[PDB]
């Protein structure tokens, strides 16, 4: 379902920020936005 | 009680300059020789069309004026107060005190019992008996105008007989209904006993006035076209002096 | 016939306080400054701030100088460079949808400048946040500062972030080394409500001209006068 992959994407975003990859976290943020704008 | 207006209450109707000419203008003017209410009391006086205010004082007892439709914080009102350094004019929501005033202690103003609310403050303006101060307050088309004049006087009481043009001092874009007003006096602390002073309030009425502008453009004399048949003749002839003869001024109808 | 036209008009709004403020708000908590009872020189918008980029959606900044308005609103916040394009009428995106939304019929000005030197920090500036989740799009000029946990699935979150239960704000974490697209931009939006907020030709003498003095339109020759006008 949509909820597992949402959670995995969210987790990557968080992990990237904790590991200092802020810029790549912003890019994953944009994907979350796009994904949830779908039905 | 009441006093005679004489020729006082004349102000420049507009910012137009006229020199050595007689101009007939219909506007809210204080009728000549009308009854002006005198006080030596700060009631909630009706503002009506406009208010002519004469202050005969040496101790600056008159410290300001409040103008409001309901005189409460429910609707915004316009208040002018004088601290000498900067007159404060505020079109804002204020909840006035039952007996608003500025309390002076021996002399320095120490108490400000005027309002408890300063909210929705739309407009704030800080600006700059041997002394007579005349002020015409008119609220028209949303603009409120104060016409002010200073006169050196030596009469003990009541309005001195004289002519003084009332120059427009300030005009502000207010835009709120003004139905009642109240002057604020400097009630000194003894229990409150105020110093000797007098203030006179007159209600302007729609009147036609013939004003004589001199070479300087100052109104040196005025004729109230409805005051008396001689004044009606002067207004009809558009001249301050009428020649010998018969003149038709108006029509009498029952 | 008149040789030329001369227009005469009389000879400050705290725009310095707005554009050169030390702190700016996060976009999700965008700041609104009401400006009123003042005169502003909108001609110099081109230089109200530095390295600016501006666009007006109503009339030119010059025409703003003629105009008057009851109130002016200044909205300000920080976002990413690549998100500045969303602060425009008719846009959709993470910012337009969940943070700050202009109406389709907006007629104001949008000004944005790169604030990398001020708002980025080594290690990350975590002050600046944006909303990433919301149950509906924002209406124009709506502001949402709630921080309720966003429940993405069917299980309750009982007020704590967890699986499919997301804190609704995210930090930009700005760092000096980000690309320009990801660097911080300070943004000011001016909207003009409708007049206590308001925005001259050389005088010629002894020449037949069509003159405009404070709305008095006339034709004639202007010469020196000995008339003592009263000040009013």
């Amino acid at each position: 379902d949509k909820l597992w992959i949402l959670q995995k994407i969210y987790e990557i975003m968080v992990r990237l920020d904790e590991e200092g990859h802020g810029e790549a976290s912003l890019m994953v943020s944009d994907l979350i936005y796009e994904f949830m704008k779908r039905d | 009680a009441y006093t005679n207006s004489f020729t006082r209450g004349v102000y420049y109707p507009d910012k137009v300059f006229r020199s050595s000419v007689l101009h007939s203008t219909q506007d809210l003017f204080l009728p000549f020789f009308s009854n002006v209410t005198w006080f030596h009391d700060n009631p909630v006086l009706p503002f009506n069309d406009g208010v002519y205010f004469a202050s005969t004082e040496k101790s600056n007892i008159i410290r300001g004026w409040i103008f409001g439709t309901t005189l409460d914080s429910k609707t915004q009102s316009l208040l002018i107060v004088n601290n000498a350094t900067n007159v404060v004019i505020k079109v804002c929501e204020f909840q006035f005190c039952n007996d608003p005033f500025l309390g002076v202690y021996y002399w320095m103003e120490s108490e400000f019992r005027v309002y408890s609310s300063a909210n929705n403050c739309t407009f704030e303006y800080v600006s700059q008996f041997k002394n007579l101060r005349e002020f015409v307050f008119k609220n028209i088309d949303g603009y409120f105008k104060i016409y002010s004049k200073h006169t050196p006087i030596n009469l003990v009481r009541d309005l001195p007989q004289g002519f003084s043009a009332l120059e427009p001092l300030v005009d502000l874009p207010i835009g709120i209904n003004i139905t009642r007003f109240q002057t604020l006096l400097a009630l000194h602390r003894s229990g409150w006993t105020a110093g000797a002073a007098a203030y006179y309030v007159g209600y302007l009425q729609p009147r036609t006035f013939l004003l004589k502008y001199n070479e300087n453009g100052t109104i040196t004399d005025a004729v109230d076209c409805a005051l008396d048949p001689l004044s009606e003749t002067k207004c009809t002839l558009k001249s301050f002096t009428v020649e010998k003869g018969i003149y038709q001024t108006s029509n009498f109808r029952v | 016939q008149p040789t030329e036209s001369i227009v005469r008009f009389p000879n400050l709004c705290p725009f310095d306080e707005v554009f050169n403020a030390t702190r700016f708000a996060s976009v999700y908590a965008w700041n609104r400054k009401r400006i009123s009872n003042c005169v502003a020189d909108y001609s110099v918008l081109y230089n109200f701030a530095p390295f600016s980029a501006f666009k007006c959606y109503g009339v030119s900044p010059t025409k703003l100088n003629d105009l008057c308005f009851t109130n002016v609103y200044a909205d300000s916040f920080v976002i990413r460079g690549n998100e500045v394009s969303q602060i425009a009428p008719g846009q959709t995106g993470n910012i337009a949808d969940y943070n700050y939304k202009l109406p389709d019929d907006f007629t104001g000005c949008v000004i944005a400048w790169n604030s990398n030197k001020l708002d980025s920090k080594v290690g990350g500036n975590y002050n600046y946040r944006y909303r990433l989740f919301r149950k509906s799009n924002l209406k124009p000029f709506e502001r949402d500062i709630s921080t309720e946990i966003y429940q993405a699935g069917n299980k309750p979150c009982n007020g704590v972030a967890g699986v499919n239960c997301y804190f609704p704000l995210q930090s930009y974490g700005f760092r000096p080394t980000y690309g320009v697209g990801h660097q911080p931009y300070r943004v000011v939006v001016l909207s003009f409500e409708l007049a206590t907020v308001c925005g001259s030709t050389n005088l010629v003498k002894n020449k037949c001209v069509n003159f405009n003095f404070n709305g008095l339109t006339g034709t004639g020759v202007l010469t020196e006068s000995n008339k003592k006008f009263l000040p009013f």
